[PDB]
């Protein structure tokens, strides 16, 4: 997988590595799930999320 | 904002209102608890740098509902390459005197990685622009925070479809050419926010150039060009004196 295509399958940030290697990353206030692509909030108010809407669907 | 709608209270929680001597100056975007991104041009005519205020959790300007948080602006950082009264490099980084407290009504927008922004975000068609700007060309400003969905254009297409400042690599076009929908005076410095896989990111800043002018598109500062510049600054110690010109790149 490559970052330029489909975001390397990453939910957020993507880094290409030497080989057929790829690493996904997450913004501060998020952690990467074991799927190696998904980001989950680690704080109450992570960036780029709308609380009243997150709640609205919680 | 022309041809938009009211942003429901709390649905635009990263939106900042900038005031000078209690008067509406510009918009901004919260990216962290102490950092706000705006437009350089907003500060062109600033006399007393010490009377700058940033308001978070604002919605309806006519009332106080207690969700509002006001902070003094401790620092205004502008790139070296910005020339007052012009359009290129129309960006500013503002340091608040004290952090805002994150709440349901006060949340930062994610400042993305450059690569991510360039490779992915830049290809998301539609993004949201917001502010308390003019509701009409030569019209009154909004009392309630407004928001507008606008499509982004490749610069080549922008130029073609348009019919006077250049569109530089530090800019992009977004909106409509039919004069129905645009960001306007009073909106400058505000966010152009892009959704991707359940999260919102800062891709643009409402710059300037009239508004909702037929044959013309809205122009936005291309935030991706500035990520590294911003990041470096955010890691830096404050300096005496509000205004700081910092080298770019
Ligand atoms: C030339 C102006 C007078 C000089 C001066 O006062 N400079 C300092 C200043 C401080 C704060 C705001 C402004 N300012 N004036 C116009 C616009 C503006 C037009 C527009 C169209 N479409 C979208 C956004 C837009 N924004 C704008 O933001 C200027
Ligand atoms: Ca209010
Ligand atoms: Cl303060
Ligand atoms: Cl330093
Ligand atoms: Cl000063």
């Amino acid at each position: 997988l490559i970052c330029v295509n489909e975001n390397g399958g990453c939910e957020q940030y993507c880094s290409d590595h030497t080989g057929t290697k790829r690493s996904c990353r997450c913004h501060e206030g998020y952690s990467l799930l074991a799927d190696g692509v998904s980001c989950t909030p680690t704080v109450e108010y992570p960036c780029g999320k709308i609380p009243i809407l997150e709640k609205r669907n919680a | 904002i022309v041809g938009g709608k009211v942003c429901p209270k709390g649905e635009c929680p990263w939106q900042v209102l900038l005031l000078v001597n209690g008067a509406q100056l510009c918009g901004g975007t919260l990216i962290n608890t102490i950092w706000v991104v705006s437009a350089a041009h907003c500060f062109d005519k600033i006399k007393n740098w010490r009377n700058l205020i940033a308001v978070l959790g604002e919605h309806d300007l006519s009332e106080h509902d207690g969700d509002e948080q006001s902070r003094r602006v401790a620092q205004v950082i502008i790139p070296s390459t910005y020339v007052p009264g012009t359009t290129n490099h129309d960006i500013a980084l503002l340091r608040l005197h004290q952090p805002v407290v994150l709440t349901d009504h006060v949340v930062p927008l994610c400042l993305p990685e450059r690569t991510f922004s360039e490779r992915t975000l830049a290809f998301v068609r539609f993004s949201l622009v917001s502010g308390w700007g003019q509701l009409l060309d030569r019209g009154a400003t909004a009392l309630e925070l407004m928001v507008l969905n606008v499509p982004r254009l490749m610069t080549q297409d922008c130029l073609q479809q348009s019919r006077s400042p250049n569109i530089t690599e530090y800019m992009f076009c977004a909106g409509y050419s039919d004069g129905s929908k645009d960001s306007c005076k009073g909106d400058s410095g505000g966010p152009h926010a892009t959704h991707y896989r359940g999260t919102w990111y800062l891709t643009g800043i409402v710059s300037w150039g009239g508004c909702a002018t037929v044959g013309h598109f809205g122009v936005y500062t291309r935030v991706s060009q500035y990520i590294e510049w911003l990041q470096k600054l955010m890691r830096s110690e404050p300096r005496p004196g509000v205004l700081l010109r910092a080298p770019f790149p």
